[PDB]
RNA sequence: AGGAGGUAAAAAUGCCAAG
RNA sequence: CGUAAAGCGCACGCAGGCGGUUUGUUAAGUCAGAUGUGAAAUCCCCGGGCUCAACCUGGGAACUGCAUCUGAUACUGGCAAGCUUGAGUCUCGUAGAGGGGGGUAGAAUUCCAGGUGUAGCGGUGAAAUGCGUAGAGAUCUGGAGGAAUACCGGUGGCGAAGGCGGCCCCCUGGACGAAGACUGACGCUCAGGUGCGAAAGCGUGGGGAGCAAACAGGAUUAGAUACCCUGGUAGUCCACGCCGUAAACGAUGUCGACUUGGAGGUUGUGCCCUUGAGGCGUGGCUUCCGGAGCUAACGCGUUAAGUCGACCGCCUGGGGAGUA
């Protein structure tokens, strides 16, 4: 049931078959998710999040959007977890250990163009200095604070980020996704049935698991 | 056009298996209830039932272990164009015998292995391994 | 063809009743009639090879409703192919 | 979005090479 | 067995193979048991003997079979009675280049005649052959002919396939739908058989505008028996026979069942507020994309090349050869 607005159903008549457990059809040709089905389902990814934090673990908040980017960032933040929000470098799980050599130059140049050499040389490529760190920084931003292999991951939409959910199910690392009508449940260990593309839908998502998380440290 | 339907039912347990669906309804028969009896006794299938009088509905209930099938292999032996009848002694042993094979022998349907203490062969019917 | 008072006068010399209208005895004599009747079109045009399949259709059905009969109920068999005409 | 054209829209010839 | 070799061009069908569902009966198939037999030797097993082994030998098993007897009756068959879903009939409508016959319409090409009118026309990469002062081409009027149906026109429709486009009538086939009634398994497939079967071709008789094999002339070219140009007969058209082939192709036999979806086209129909082009359903046919699955891959993908069943056709290295 509805503990606040807008997360019932979305994203058109067209839509994954493989979702037709979690679906009502309303009269405006748009799918709605039968909200006392997803219930159980999130606060049961809840009862598992919570244990993966009270075991120490580490927590990725993977999703980009355009458009749930900038809460993405301050849920991992509000809590002592990592999140990407920009372009999810495809390989940064798989191949970790050649995106570990990339974060070693932003944490190089986090200190090389920060307070160490950033004017005492040429002007020009002072600047490409920075101008290499403002596209590390939003690239692999959350994620210089790691050095293992994350958890479990919380995606917020399925088949924008088929990517990542490949990548983890081809390691062992769980998912919890929210899943969309028209995206894809099969890769995610935890389905979250919900709508992906609202802003006051994700703030209620990633608001909860950052809630849930902040309770792992005791 | 029709003209086996015991190969009809064991298709529709195999697509419905392979389909995820829960359950798999087919026009009902004395032969068919006689075989799903013996499904739902071994252990393939759950809660198999007939509705209807003129017109009977079979509808059985499939089976899932984990997100997989149980009857992974659901093959006809006595095809209308070649029957195949076993003696008491050459009753086949399916997957090495944790698969069964259903036998028609005389004294009704019945597993091969059932049909091995009761001491007499008849028609297989179907590798359920 | 075989318009709609010429089917109403052959279901009811053979049938049971009006209403009984799929009988072996009704569809054996309603295609003879259909038959017998288009001798006369092909006794003219003598080209028109798409009409004829419907005819040999015809008479191809008749001879599995006879033959379906004959084995039933060989009384009814006699009776009716001497009512109409038939068995060369 | 498909349709039609546009000094314009082509069409002259142009073979062979071996273990 | 889509493309590697391989689905008859397509149907209709006799023999044949197979057959929905319920009860009874029969006990042929089937199963169980027994009896007779299945020669001995070999083969196999456990032994015995040649100093061991080969070899020889005792006993047993085996000889998968056949026949009779006595049982079993689930399945298959037989017989009897049914049942309604398969198949079929009737009623009522709908759509359609389905077929056969007979009419008729307009546009254009060519020819014929005439008026006007003046030196070119036509053609090409460019030319020439050709046509034109005997007056063409252009234009206008009148006529005679034959053939094909612009626009509609659409991965639209119909047909078993080949195929089928102006309009109108006559004769006629099939499909589909709605709501009921009826028959009661009448079904599916099909070797041989029979029928249909583009175009080219052949026979006889017509017809002949336009195109056009052959052929001729002009070009091009090293040559040009070609492409290109100017002509042009058979043929293309009609009637009636024949041929029986095609990359006759979705290179995919027919029939049935089952198995996620999306966007369309087309053609029915139900219900509701048709209130308005809507809304909700439900059938038939059809195009495209794609999931599982399958596939050597390409791809196919509820119209399967997926999962199955029934029957048929076919394949077995290339060439020789679909030839003698």
């Amino acid at each position: 049931m509805l503990k606040a607005g807008v997360h019932f159903g979305h994203q058109t008549r067209y839509w994954n078959p493989k979702m037709k457990p979690f679906i009502f059809g309303a009269r405006n040709k748009v799918h709605i998710i039968n909200l006392e089905k997803t219930v159980p389902m999130f606060n049961e990814a809840l009862a598992e999040l919570n244990k993966i934090a009270s075991r120490k673990g580490k927590i990725l908040f993977v999703g980009t959007k355009r458009a749930a980017s900038e809460a993405v960032k301050d849920a991992a933040l509000s809590c002592d977890q990592f999140f990407v929000n920009h372009r999810w470098l495809g390989g940064m799980l798989t191949n970790w250990k050649t995106v570990r050599q990339s974060i070693k130059r932003l944490k190089d140049l986090e200190t090389q163009s920060q307070d160490g050499t950033f004017d005492k040389l040429t002007k020009k490529e002072a600047l490409m200095r920075t101008r290499e760190l403002e596209k590390l920084e939003n690239s692999l931003g959350g994620i210089k604070d790691m050095g293992g292999l994350p958890d479990a991951l919380f995606v917020i939409d399925a088949d924008h980020e088929h990517i990542a959910i490949k990548e983890a199910n081809n390691l062992g690392i769980p998912v919890f996704a929210i899943v969309d009508t028209n995206s894809d449940p099969d890769g995610v260990d935890f389905v979250i049935p919900g709508n992906d593309d609202a802003i006051r839908a994700v703030t209620l998502y990633l608001g909860a698991v950052a809630a849930t998380v902040r309770e792992g440290r005791s | 056009s029709m003209q086996d339907p015991i190969a009809d039912m064991l298709t529709r347990i195999r697509n419905g298996q392979a389909a995820n669906k829960a359950a798999v309804t087919m026009p009902s028969s004395k032969l068919k209830v006689a075989i799903a009896n013996v499904l739902k006794e071994e252990g393939f299938i759950e809660d198999f039932k007939v509705e209807g009088d003129t017109k009977p509905e079979l509808e059985l209930t499939l089976k899932y272990f984990q997100g997989k099938a149980v009857v992974e292999s659901i093959q006809r032996v006595s095809r209308p164009g070649l029957r195949i009848y076993k003696r008491k002694d050459e009753l086949p042993k399916v997957m090495a015998g944790l698969g069964i094979a259903v036998v028609s022998t005389s004294k009704g349907v019945m597993t091969d292995r059932a049909a091995r203490q009761a001491g007499l062969g008849g028609e297989i019917i179907c590798y359920v391994a | 063809s075989l318009s709609t008072e010429a089917t109403a006068k052959i279901v009811s010399e053979f049938g049971r009743d009006a209403n009984d209208t799929g009988s072996t005895e009704v569809q054996v004599a309603l295609l003879t009639a259909q038959i017998n009747h288009l001798q006369g079109h092909f006794a003219e045009h003598k080209k028109d090879h798409h009409s004829r399949r419907g005819l040999l259709r015809m008479v191809s059905q008749r001879r599995k409703l006879l033959d379906y009969l004959k084995r039933k109920d060989v009384a009814r068999y006699t009776q009716l192919i001497e009512r109409l005409g038939l068995r060369r």
